[PDB]
Order: C-alpha cells, then sequence, then structure tokens
C-alpha cells in the first residue's frame, strides 16, 4: 500500500506535462460592407425656353 | 485447432509520458491479482490424489 501511494505520486508529476496551445488569429480583421449605389452629385439646370 | 492462453488482463497505457512510471502503478495491481503483495508461503503439498 505504501508503494502504491509512492508510485501514484510519481505518476502524478509525470502527467503534469503540457502538450500544445490553441488560439485564434483574428486581430487586424474587420468586417466589410457593400455600397449598392454610386454617389454621383450631378444636377441638370435648364432654362424655361431651353435656350 | 486448439490453443492455450494466459489471461493476465488488459492494462491501458498512455503515450507521451514515461512508461516505467505507469508500469509501477500496474505492478501493485498485478501483485494483488496474483496474491503476492503481502508476505506469504505456499501450502500446496496437500492438493493431490492417488
Amino acid at each position: 500500500e505504501d508503494m502504491a501511494k509512492i508510485y501514484g505520486a510519481v505518476a502524478a508529476v509525470s502527467k503534469n506535462v503540457n502538450s500544445s496551445v490553441t488560439y485564434e488569429v483574428k486581430r487586424g480583421t474587420h468586417e466589410l460592407i457593400k455600397v449598392p449605389t454610386i454617389p454621383h452629385n450631378l444636377v441638370l439646370i435648364q432654362s424655361d425656353n431651353g435656350k | 485447432h486448439a490453443l492455450i492462453k494466459e489471461d493476465l488482463g488488459q492494462w491501458p497505457v498512455e503515450t507521451g509520458i514515461s512508461l516505467v512510471n505507469q508500469a509501477g502503478v500496474f505492478a501493485v495491481q498485478l501483485a494483488n491479482k496474483l496474491g503476492i503483495d503481502k508476505p506469504f508461503v505456499l501450502d500446496a503439498g496437500s492438493n493431490y490424489f492417488t
């Protein structure tokens, strides 16, 4: 029983080893939008007689 | 066809860590299964017939 407790403690510290890290690479990314209409700014001014 | 097999059981082993450290844990369980963990002597001289 004493040996079982000693072997258990040793195995516990052997299992305390890291494997990897996982994360997300999202900094710098932004969401795009869509503009449906071209913003022209033209008006036509004509005289009453059309001259 | 016939065959003889030793059945000592199945013992899971984890990869990536020390095998000897896991073996020691399984050693005590195997000793308990075989009945050799505590001090003992064998009395098998009366297990016979004629």
